[PDB]
RNA sequence: GGAGAGGUA
DNA sequence: GGGTATTCGCCGCGTACCTCTCCTAGCCCGCAAGTATCCTATTCCTTGCAGCGGT
DNA sequence: ACCGCTGCAAGGAATAGGATACTTGCGGGCTAGATGGCGGCGAATACCC
């Protein structure tokens, strides 16, 4: 319980949703995301990625 | 000279009551070499006057003293007791009415078996400390009452 | 003055007893061990005898503070590996004999 | 599904096997939409994009010991376990080293 | 002397009346059972396992 | 390894297991593992009859190595047996900790003392305290700072 | 059998009987042994070290 | 008070 | 000695603002392991007696 | 009919198993509290003369 409620609750990548629009949560649920756990930095990434 | 009256409860003076280790200390030696039922109520009015509220403890502790009191007189050496039920070790020379111990074990021989020669087993669900207690009581009133 | 030895297992009690009967072999002294590894009906036999008061060494396990193991004038205790036994199994040879 | 085995039988005997239906974590459950409920707020987890393993040839495009030369290396990437990296030296020798 | 090891049972074959039954294996689903290491149970059929 | 630098040298192998249930199958299997070592269970759980004399027959040299409990914490003497493995020795207090080291020396020979533990990132963290303090005080007399420590 | 349970509140008191002990002990005097010098020299002598 | 995420110029 | 060369470890990497969630470790108690004891069934072993056969 | 033999039976000795009490540790609950940067630069070696 402890695993899993700290991956879903308070991780990089499961976030807030952003909830003011339809297509605001159906383009949120569809992001791929280059960051996170196993990936690279957010200030630390070149001009080719 | 402590015929035991152990019931498997707690029986003594608790810190709460009173806190110092040397009153405690002296009340166990008043309490446990008092030969008379007027003597622990005296130690009794003492503990109520210097201290108030008696908690149970205490008050298992006084009336264990007073159970072996009349035992001493009696002849019950051990006294025992536990949750499922108890032995009662008796002395070289009793004083339980023969007729009466006999009448006893034929109208309850579940709760009165004779295993050794001062051994007498019996047998009571004695959940309640309290009930226990005033069980041990009634048994030991009617034993003496027909003693010779 | 009955020296009474107790050690907290059977292989010491053992041991003690062993080495014990070695060194006092050259003296009228009668060392005795009592614990489980001594029968039912030789234990009775080894309590008598101290009673009575002629086993001078008495080495034993947690059986020299049952109730029934009765010194007749002892005036030594030796814990030995004290380290294992607890406050109750310390005086409760310390209780009974006031002064040893 | 606990097994056990008896110590005076041989290697592999069945003495006992018990079994019963064991309690372990909740788990989240995602909605009808894609959408988690925590803590009473509706969240997302979002797709990851990350180098897969496997074996990658790449290569430091003449940036490295000033000499205006590239230096190609593999990396042997395991899912799970220690990887393997070749490398070219400046003088063309290949080098081995691992983690 | 040599080894004086003669513990290898103890006669466990007292207390063995109708009860038993010789182990007939003519049990009905839902029989209650009693095995003495864990208690009372109530039989369930024959399975295979692994 | 250990074993049969004993073996060679003439002593005798303590070798604590400190489970009754799986000693007569670590016995078993360390019998396998070292065939040239004579092997034997010592503990206070089985019949006294028995280990009366399986601890008579370890002090004539009827065997090397001898699968005990913790029975021998406490200080059985064996001049010989010069080589303790303590296969488990996270679970262990610092006071049976030196007393399981104290029971090898006792004669002109040098001896040492194995304690074996899991992956170290397995063991606990007093586990962890507790093993670089008995490896931290080897010396003779080290018995009464080990103590005030404790 | 009910292991979980705390049982009930020190079924017995401890310092009242370790006070008693130590102030009966530390209260009367023990015995004071007799020393034998050319007796206990010869159990010396029985020492081989 | 601090981390993580997202956003505006 | 002593100059050249390669490597290594520190320092650095935009301003202002807005929204959200999430922030705990240590100690007491009850479990386990070992050791010791008592207590009570329960089997085991040894010796003595009743019935039967040899003379 | 009298003595030797054997099966049986009783009686106590081991033997198991549970309950209780010490030491030590250790986890759970509840409450006080390692493998995706890169450039610059100066210093620390590694080396060759």
């Amino acid at each position: 319980s402890a695993a899993v409620k700290e991956f879903f609750g308070s991780s990089q990548l499961s976030q807030f949703m952003d909830q003011n629009n339809p297509l605001s949560e159906i383009t949120h649920k569809r992001r791929i995301s280059a960051l996170g756990p196993g990936g690279l930095t957010r200030e630390r990434a070149g001009f080719e990625v | 000279q402590q015929t035991e009256v152990e019931l498997r409860m707690p029986s003594l003076l608790p810190d709460d009551f009173i806190p110092d280790v040397n009153t405690r200390l002296s009340f166990y030696k008043r309490i446990a070499s008092a030969k008379t039922e007027n003597e622990l109520e005296e130690i009794k009015v003492e503990l109520i006057d210097r201290f108030g509220l008696l908690p149970d403890p205490a008050r298992t502790l006084l009336d264990i003293a007073r159970l072996r009191q009349q035992a001493q007189k009696l002849g019950i050496r051990k006294l025992e007791g536990n949750e499922k039920g108890g032995v009662i070790e008796f002395a070289e020379k009793n004083h339980v009415n023969p007729a009466w111990l006999i009448g006893l074990l034929q109208k309850q021989p579940q709760h009165y078996r004779l295993d050794g020669p001062t051994r007498l087993k019996f047998i009571q669900d004695l959940s309640e400390r309290k009930t226990r207690i005033e069980w041990v009581r009634q048994f030991m009133r009617e034993l003496e009452e027909n003693a010779i | 003055k009955q020296v009474a030895v107790l050690v907290p297992t059977t292989l010491l009690a053992q041991q003690h007893y062993d080495n014990f009967r070695d060194r006092f072999a050259n003296w009228p002294v009668r060392i005795e061990m009592i614990s489980r590894f001594r029968s039912a009906k030789e234990q009775t036999q080894i309590l008598a005898e101290v009673a009575e008061g002629k086993i001078d060494i008495l080495i034993g396990t947690h059986k020299l503070l049952q109730s029934d193991v009765k010194f007749k004038d002892l005036g030594l205790l030796i814990v030995d590996e004290e380290h294992r036994f607890g406050v109750r199994h310390k005086e409760r040879i310390k209780a009974m004999r006031a002064n040893v | 599904r606990l097994v056990i085995y008896e110590r005076e039988a041989p290697e592999g005997t069945v003495k006992d096997i018990k079994e019963q239906e064991v309690y372990m974590g909740e788990i989240p459950l995602m909605t009808d939409n894609g959408t988690f409920v925590i803590n009473g707020t509706e969240r997302v987890i979002v797709s990851q994009l990350h180098r897969s393993p496997g074996v990658f040839f790449d290569s430091d495009k003449g940036k490295t010991h000033s000499s205006g030369k590239v230096l190609y290396n593999a990396r042997i990437i395991p899912y799970r376990g220690s990887w393997l990296d070749f490398e070219f030296d400046p003088k063309d020798n290949l080098f081995v080293r691992i983690d | 002397g040599e080894r004086v090891a003669r513990r290898r049972q103890d006669s466990r074959r007292t207390i063995n009346p109708d009860t038993l039954i010789r182990n007939l294996a003519e049990l009905h689903i839902g029989q209650p059972v009693v095995h003495l290491e864990h208690g009372v149970g109530r039989y369930a059929g024959m399975t295979t396992l692994e | 390894e250990a074993i049969l630098r004993e073996i060679l040298r003439g002593g005798q192998v303590y070798y604590l297991y400190n489970d009754v249930e799986n000693i007569q199958k670590a016995a078993e299997r360390l019998a396998e593992l070292v065939p040239e070592a004579r092997i034997a269970i010592g503990h206070g759980q089985m019949r006294e009859r028995e280990l009366e004399r399986v601890m008579n027959d370890f002090h004539h040299q009827r065997f090397n190595v001898l699968v005990c409990t913790t029975i021998i914490e406490t200080g059985i003497d064996i001049p010989t047996a010069n080589t303790i493995i303590i296969e488990r020795a996270d679970h262990f207090g610092l006071a049976q900790l030196h007393q399981l080291r104290g029971r090898v020396g006792r004669s002109h020979h040098q001896a040492y003392a194995w304690l074996l533990t899991p992956h170290p990132k397995a063991m606990t963290t007093d586990a962890q305290k507790r093993l670089e303090a008995i490896a931290s005080l080897e010396d003779l007399g080290a018995g009464f700072a080990l103590a005030t420590h404790d | 059998s009910r292991a979980r349970q705390k049982a009930a509140e020190k079924v017995r008191d401890v310092a009242a009987e370790l006070l008693d002990i130590y102030a009966q002990r530390a209260a009367k005097e023990g015995f004071a042994f007799k020393h034998d010098r050319e007796q206990y020299q010869l159990f010396c002598d029985s020492f081989p070290f």
